[PDB]
RNA sequence: CCCCGAGAGGGGGUUUUUUUUUUUUUUUUU
């Protein structure tokens, strides 16, 4: 029971967007040159994410070294000031966060060509400065951009998106208010394909609605890919022209 | 700042502070500025070119008429844009069919109304949603439109920005509708907008106040009475601030609860507080502080010296609270308090009549009058009117605006004219809406959910037909029982048939009994407006006059109705039981049937008894009755109750107009036939749905009656008739009630039954997760579990049970709304309230018509004394089913010589037409002269009785 | 609660109740478990302190290689008075800087000298208090290191005056550490003199303890 | 405990129904007065290996 | 396989958290 107009009869949402509109998507490449080999600053809505890619480089411990592939590590730092209400405890060892880090690794292990960087380590540090729904999808886009900036070989883009289901109405790119009022589905689409790297459903969804929700997400993720690709070629032209 | 995006879309930052529980949180949301916001006008030729479809691929409809209400220049044709205040104050006038036809409601207004008053916001949205050819309301999202969106200027209050926002919308609409010669009128009571438009600094905007606008309409005199508005010896104290009471509740200083004000005493109220055992009394008129009965009020405990015998700091107030709890346990002195805040008013549209005392016939101008509300527990209201002579002897609908600390009586305004008092039209309409019964016809959105076929809908001949299966893939699960001999036994004028029965004798000696219930679920689907209205009404009310249906006529009295000679969908329950009516097995299945014949209760009984007709159908009907006797036998032996209250049936003269005859409905054996199989159906379904959904099963329980309820009845029985009711068990209560019979008068047993029915606990609906299994017990039926299932057309509870049974058998997955413990709690609390309102309205309908039969007639009827007091007696007339009060003054002569013995419930007095001391005990059959007279104060047709 | 300790029932709530210049005591080498140990007890006015220091080293460090030794200092809360972990870490860092100027690290390649200071009994009898404990810590660590046989450039001691703590070496000519919380303004010269007096007294008693005992 | 501490029950509301959390009395220890622990001295054993 | 040396020698092929509009009779068909 929501007293707010999540989806008005006029087809308008609480923030003004319609059912199939992405939030403000602004990417940024090479933001921390003196701190990492690759870096990206993501702004997807009110979401603010710093992503740092450090590597490929020498492992700090020879015990943890693979002679056939690079070691891929991801650490997500959800800051205590990411939400409106400051969290008292840290999230560093939170099981929810360990799953997120693990999830991201399992995604890019099959995209990043780790086999061509044996005996090395790729460390991915992430700092979430502000959070407002669809943080998982934004995490995916931040890593993909930062990895490309580092000149690390990969097969294709991986675009992330979230889709809510308000009763029967699908809502592309959900914010915090919408996620609190409905079940959402997080997608990780590879390139322009229909293949999903990540399918994440944490709340109840009718089996009949799931296929349609996936269809909306994939279409939306393709637009995220285009925006990422667009901003990347723009930065490429501004650098290659000097 | 403001960012421009690729789609021509913009985005800014909406930041506000949310104060909650003394906390301060900075809330920030992004605010998108569009460019494709439709004006929603029929005249517009630009907007439809820029409009986009929604989620369900449906473009929004332009509803604002191309030729609105034309008014004297320079207004001409015009649209109306509303302010926040004029909506909150005159929502009744905004629903009036005779004004406000094309209205534009800004988003900022809709938002402010939602925050200030949610119920008004709902009513405003309903006006927008239910737009027809008479009334048209829209919502222009001005905050989302880049053309109309304004931002707070440096050093500007939020109230002035919002007023400027509304004014900007009017300015935009005006310029946008210039080529169509349609002006815009801003209806606002705020002096800021009127002054800003009067000066005409920037753009030309037609601004009118509410009263000033009404005076420009053709029917100004007909709608001026709907405009919301020394008169004291003392003055009520001001209410505490919201911030104060919020801190008071949090610091255990103030307490909130619902206040009760009795019609016997308007100077004393009592609040039910959780921290206190016994209700806190509120003595005085200043202490009640303009509170109504049923209002949620916040009270402050008065000093101990101000308490009734039948501080500075917060610390002392909490100590006073503890001393109050102690005093309530001692039962010597009882704590008092005073209301200091009204949380939630119980105000609504009330029905009443003008008091002839406060209206001057000589006056021609506007005058103040009083209206006497039909609620005897409620005060009277002041009304501003000019048609005081035209509303003199009529039932009127009024709504309370406010109750100033100065004014002695609350202020309100006129709404509708129901009609002349004691008329079938006005009295029935007043009767319904006083018990909160929606009688208005179903909206267009509701009727659109009905099948596209209409009345020519038909069940498919073949249940495997490609076309039929393509449309209905669940049709393969549908069983075929059209070979069975189904018949329906319902009252004469019954068109809405819910149940249908049949019976066959299986080759193994056992019987096959099938109860078939209307398949309403197949037509009403969760989420639709049809289902929404169905849940809202909860149940259809039954009056002698009319019949307010829960579902549309097309659905309830045709399609879903198990009419004879036609193929109908049904939810069937088939048993296999022996000759001793013992269930061997039971199966639930959705099926398609065809009723052989729709019998009447009298028609069915005659066909069973005549012994001339021995066809297969009649042979099954007798088999049903035979099994009905067995089932009723076992049930009573199990401890089933046999209460009674056979109310009278108003036999309206079908040769004239007004009702003339009052008869009594007789229970035939066919009534026991249907009853027994309906109970059997409900029981089996209850067991099945609870087994499938143990936590959200729509059930119905009946609490065991407390000893205190029967201690008074047993007191009168053991004293006068020297008898008693066991109360040890339901069977014990039934057996002792059964032997409670007087040989000199057969009706004595009926009188005790109809009187012991009044002291039974109310049965209520609930969900299986709210209580434990032993609490599922139904005392009056002596069953471990029970529900309602057999009447989905007239009960929404059965609709829920149907959907749950369908999921139980695996026909179709149960909707999420019937598996949410929270949603189920709301459904149960609603249908429980609608159920009570249904029976009360039903009994009130009987009361009016019977009261009209005895209007101008006097007859010596048979009466029975049910209540004996020192102020008089109360006698019941079984012939008319009306209880009457005989006051001591009209009971006998010399009231000082009469004596009342409470121990024996005896009232001795000397009759007016005699001089012999007569002792009138209780339960006595006495001769009583009936007479009806409308009270000049309450305007209620009461039955004055004079004993003989 | 915790699966490694017995902390009792969770519904239980702790018991809350209603309403010369310095006297020293020094002892060394009473802990056979380690290489060096010291007991420092001080009693003055309305505050007494009994702390124990323990030096473990030089022991193995299995990581890379270092030409000099690596010192670590950890302060532990005692039984009575507790302190913030942050505050104990801060003093530890301040103490590390001091003894990295005194300990002849060159004599202990690829070795570790782990110094523990137990704030065993700190009674507050007044019917940032950590500043008054600092000079006693330095005294304990100096005694323990000397008792362990770890080479020191000079006997490091300290003093405290109005929230200001300063540790001296070389007869008070130079400073190996400066600490200041609260206090007043332009009171540096007065604090240096008062602390040097405490430094001199502590150093004399330390030498007297390392020799005679 | 305090004779009559102002802090009484705390009302918590559900979805329609109301409930009251029992008043929690703050137990306080005496600054001076104390009683000796009642140990079964017959049972006190001493350790050796 | 790769590096090194006028003479088939040597070096390497990596190690638990945005969930709360409160009120007076059983049962069946209407
Ligand atoms: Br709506
Ligand atoms: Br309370
Ligand atoms: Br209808
Ligand atoms: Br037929
Ligand atoms: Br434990
Ligand atoms: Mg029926
Ligand atoms: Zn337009």
């Amino acid at each position: 029971m929501s007293r707010l107009e999540i989806y008005s009869p006029e087809g308008l949402r609480l923030d003004g967007r319609r059912w199939n509109e992405l939030r403000r998507f602004e990417s940024s490449i090479n933001t921390h040159p003196h701190a990492a080999d690759g870096s990206s600053y993501m702004e997807q809505g009110n979401n603010k994410i710093i992503t740092l890619v450090k590597g490929p480089k020498e492992p700090r411990l020879k015990s943890q070294m693979d002679t056939s592939k690079a070691l891929l590590n991801v650490s997500v730092n959800i800051t205590k000031f990411s939400k409106f209400e400051r969290s008292k405890s840290s999230h560093k060892n939170e099981r929810r966060v360990l799953e997120i880090q693990t999830s991201l690794v399992r995604m890019f292990e099959k995209n990043v060509m780790l086999n061509i960087y044996p005996r090395t380590v790729i460390d991915i540090e992430i700092h979430v400065l502000e959070q407002d729904g669809g943080i998982m999808g934004s995490l995916i886009n931040g890593i993909t951009l930062a990895l490309i900036d580092a000149g690390i070989s990969m097969f294709d883009y991986i675009s992330g998106i979230s889709v809510g289901l308000y009763d029967t109405t699908p809502l592309l790119d959900t914010n915090s208010l919408e996620e609190n009022a409905m079940s959402t589905v997080t997608l990780g689409v590879v390139g322009k394909s229909e293949k999903l790297s990540l399918l994440l459903v944490e709340d109840k969804i009718p089996l009949d609605r799931l296929e349609n929700v996936l269809a909306i997400g994939i279409a939306g993720a393709h637009r995220v890919r285009d925006l990422m690709d667009e901003e990347l070629r723009k930065h490429a032209q501004k650098r290659v022209s000097n | 700042r403001r960012k421009r995006l690729a789609d021509g879309l913009s985005v800014t930052q909406k930041v506000f502070v949310r104060s909650r529980n003394g906390g301060a949180t900075k809330i920030v949301r992004e605010h998108y500025l569009r460019s494709d916001i439709p004006c929603l006008s029929r005249s517009c030729t630009k907007c439809p070119q820029i409009v986009v479809p929604d989620a369900q691929n449906e473009l929004p409809k332009f509803i604002l008429s191309d030729s609105p209400l034309e008014l004297s220049a320079p207004i001409g044709k015009h649209y109306v844009v509303l302010d926040t205040n004029v909506v909150l104050q005159a929502i009744d006038l905004l629903e009036n069919p005779n004004c406000f036809f094309d209205v534009i409601v800004p988003q900022i207004v809709l938002d402010e109304v939602r925050n200030k008053s949610y119920p008004v916001y709902t009513r405003l949205r309903t006006l927008c949603r239910d737009s027809d050819d008479h009334k048209r309301f829209i919502v222009f999202h001005n905050e989302f439109s880049e053309h109309t969106f304004v931002e707070r200027l440096p050093n500007e209050t939020i109230n002035d920005r919002n007023n400027r926002a509304i004014r900007k919308t009017c300015q935009w609409y005006s310029e946008h509708l210039k080529p169509y010669d349609i002006n815009v009128v801003l209806v606002t009571n705020d002096r800021l907008n009127r002054e800003a438009a009067t000066k005409e600094v920037e753009s030309n905007i037609i601004t009118k106040s509410l009263v000033q606008y009404i005076e420009l309409l053709p029917n100004a005199d007909d709608i001026r009475d709907s405009i919301p508005q020394t008169f004291s010896d003392f003055t009520f104290p001001e209410y505490y601030s919201t911030a104060r009471v919020m801190g008071g509740l949090k610091n255990g200083v103030l307490y909130q609860g619902n206040i009760q004000i009795s019609e016997y005493n308007f100077l004393e109220g009592s609040v039910s507080l959780p921290r206190f055992s016994k209700p806190v009394l509120i003595v005085g008129q200043k202490n009640l502080n303009r509170a109504f009965n049923g209002d949620q009020v916040i009270v402050e405990l008065l000093p101990q010296s101000e308490w009734k015998a039948p501080v500075i700091s917060d610390k002392q107030r909490r100590l006073l609270a503890k001393d109050a709890m102690i005093a309530q346990r001692s039962k010597k002195i009882q704590p008092t308090a005073k209301v200091v805040y009204i949380q939630r008013r119980s105000w609504r549209q009330y029905v009443g009549q003008l008091a002839p005392s406060s209206v001057d016939p000589q006056s021609s101008s506007t005058q103040n009058v009083f209206v006497i509300l039909m609620d005897k527990c409620l005060p009277k209201v002041r009304i501003r009117t000019r048609r005081a002579a035209e509303l003199l002897d009529k039932r009127i609908v009024i709504s309370i605006d406010s109750w100033p600390t100065t004014h002695k009586y609350p202020l309100g305004h006129f709404v509708r004219d129901l009609g002349t008092i004691e008329s079938a039209q006005a009295e029935t309409e007043a009767l319904l809406l006083e018990h909160d019964v929606e009688y208005r016809p179903f909206s267009k959105k509701v009727l659109e959910c009905l099948p596209a076929e209409g009345h020519d809908w038909k069940a498919p001949t073949k249940l495997d037909d490609p076309e039929a299966v393509s449309k209905d893939p669940l049709l393969t699960k549908r069983k075929d029982l059209r070979d069975k001999l189904i018949c329906s036994i319902d009252p004469p004028g019954c068109v809405d048939i819910n149940d249908a029965l049949h019976a066959k004798k299986l080759p193994n000696g056992n019987w096959e009994v099938g109860v078939h219930i209307a398949d309403v679920t197949h037509f009403v689907k969760p989420g639709t407006a049809l289902d929404a209205e169905g849940a809202a009404r909860g149940t259809s009310v039954y009056l002698v006059d009319k019949r307010i249906d829960m579902l549309p006529m097309l659905l309830g009295t045709d399609l879903c109705s198990l009419k004879p000679y036609v193929d109908r969908f049904a939810f069937s329950v088939i048993w296999e039981l022996d000759d001793s009516a013992n269930i061997v097995n039971v199966n639930f299945m959705k099926s398609v049937i065809r009723s052989r014949e729709a019998f009447s209760y009298e028609q069915a009984q005659l066909r069973i008894d005549d012994k001339t007709q021995n066809d297969e159908l009649t042979m099954g009907m007798r088999a049903l009755l035979k099994l009905s006797v067995k089932l009723k036998q076992k049930r009573l032996e199990a401890g089933a109750l046999n209460l009674a209250s056979p109310e009278v049936k108003v036999h309206m003269d079908s040769e004239t107009s007004d009702p003339n005859e009052v008869e009594i409905k007789k229970l035939l054996a066919t009534n026991s036939l249907v009853e027994e199989f309906m109970l059997l159906a409900n029981i089996s379904v209850a067991r099945k749905i609870y087994d499938a959904f143990p936590q959200t099963a729509m059930l119905r329980r009946h609490a065991a009656p407390p000893s205190t309820n029967f201690e008074i009845l047993n007191e009168m029985l053991n004293t006068r008739k020297n008898m008693s009711i066991s109360l040890e068990s339901s069977k014990a209560l039934a057996d002792s009630l059964d032997r409670c019979v007087d040989p000199e008068d057969p009706y004595f047993n009926t009188l005790v039954r109809i009187m012991s029915t009044r002291c039974m606990m109310a049965a209520q609906y609930f969900y299986s997760g709210a209580y434990s299994y032993p609490d599922f017990r139904h005392y009056g039926l002596a069953v471990d579990i029970y529900t309602h299932f057999t009447s989905p057309i007239r009960r929404y509870c059965d609709v829920v049970a149907h959907r749950q049974l369908a999921g139980a058998i695996g026909y179709e997955p149960l909707s999420l709304t019937h598996r949410d413990k929270n949603k189920m709690d709301m459904i149960c609390r609603n249908i429980n309230r609608k159920h009570r309102n249904a029976q009360f309205a039903g009994r009130a309908s009987i009361e009016y018509y019977v009261g009209q039969v005895m209007r101008n007639n006097e007859s010596t009827e048979t009466g029975y004394v049910i209540k004996v007091f020192n102020n008089g007696i109360v006698v019941l007339v079984p012939k008319f089913g009306v209880e009457g009060l005989i006051r001591l003054d009209n009971l006998t002569e010399d009231p000082n010589s009469a004596a009342f013995d409470e121990v024996e419930y005896k009232l001795t007095f000397v009759p007016t037409n005699s001089d012999k001391p007569r002792d009138v005990y209780v339960f006595d059959k006495v001769e009583v002269q009936v007479r009806s007279v409308m009270d000049p104060i309450t305007s209620k047709r009461k039955a004055e009785l004079l004993l003989k | 609660q915790d699966r490694r300790r017995l902390l009792g029932p969770a519904a239980a709530k702790p018991m809350a109740f209603s309403n010369s210049e310095q006297e020293l005591s020094l002892h060394t080498g009473f802990i056979e478990n380690c290489n060096g140990s010291a007991l420092v007890e001080a009693r003055s006015l309305g505050h007494q302190t009994s702390l124990i220091s323990a030096v473990y080293g030089p022991r193995s460090i299995r990581g890379s290689f270092t030409s000099q030794g690596t010192i670590s200092i950890q302060l532990k809360n005692g039984l009575l008075e507790k302190y913030n972990t942050n505050e104990l870490k801060e003093v530890s860092s301040f103490l590390m800087g001091i003894f990295n100027s005194v300990v002849n690290l060159s004599r202990y390649p690829k070795s570790g000298i782990d110094i523990f200071v137990y704030l065993t009994y700190d009674k507050d009898l007044t019917n940032s208090q950590i500043s008054s404990l600092i000079p006693h810590c330095i005294t304990s660590i100096t005694l323990a290191l000397a008792d362990a046989g770890i080479e020191l450039v000079d006997m490091a001691g300290a003093g405290e005056a109005n929230g200001t703590v300063v540790s001296f070496i070389k007869n008070g000519e130079e400073i190996v550490g400066f600490w200041k919380d609260d206090g007043d303004d332009e009171d540096l010269l007065e604090c240096l003199d008062r602390c040097k007096e405490q430094y001199n007294r502590y150093r004399d008693l330390m030498i007297s303890c390392l020799m005679n005992q | 405990i305090d004779e009559r501490a102002s802090d009484l029950r705390m009302t918590i509301r559900t979805r329609g129904r109301s409930a009251t959390i029992r008043e929690t009395y703050e137990i306080i220890c005496d600054q001076t007065k104390s009683v000796p622990l009642m140990i079964n001295a017959k049972n006190i054993a001493f350790a050796s290996n």
